[PDB]
């Protein structure tokens, strides 16, 4: 007997496309920024003359 | 030159008791036959109010405490009302001490 039986799989192969890939990297841009601002601040005078 | 106001016609007054001084125990003078209290009425103490109404200035301008006597029920008006009184005391003060002068400008004599 052939040793390979009949009772298997034989699923005939398939025209695939093409391969892309796995990952793009495309280029970044920096975010914005503007200035950090000062918290504790200058004040003016409460009671005038 | 213990100077009296220059407008002063009549200054002293005078009170004379038999009893001298006494003394306390823990006490600091001595034992004397003899002892003078004076009262001075003067225009110079109205130099020390105004250290005093300078003082007064100085913290008000900055409402220096002020907080603790609005909430009793009395005014910053009530400051002020008051300040207003110790400049009418200041310029009568002053006045009081005037040569009896009421004039407006100087005069000079002839010099070279």
């Amino acid at each position: 007997s052939p040793g390979t039986p009949g009772s298997r799989s034989r699923t005939p192969s398939l025209p695939t496309p093409p391969t892309r890939e796995p990952k793009k990297v495309a280029v970044v841009r920096t975010p914005p920024k503007s200035p950090s601002s000062a918290k504790s601040r200058l004040q003016t005078a409460p009671v005038p003359m | 030159s213990i100077q009296f106001v220059d407008w002063c016609p009549t200054g002293f007054k005078v009170g004379i008791n038999y009893q001298p001084p006494t003394v306390v125990p823990g006490g600091d003078l001595a034992k004397v036959q003899r002892a003078v209290c004076m009262l001075s009425n003067t225009t110079a103490i109205a130099e020390a109010w105004a250290r005093l109404d300078h003082k007064f200035d100085l913290m008000y301008a900055k409402r220096a405490f002020v907080h603790w006597y609005v909430g009793e029920g009395m005014e910053e008006g009530e400051f002020s009302e008051a300040r207003e009184d110790m400049a009418a005391l200041e310029k009568d003060y002053e006045e009081v001490g005037v040569d009896s002068v009421e004039g407006e400008g100087e005069e000079e004599g002839e010099e070279y």
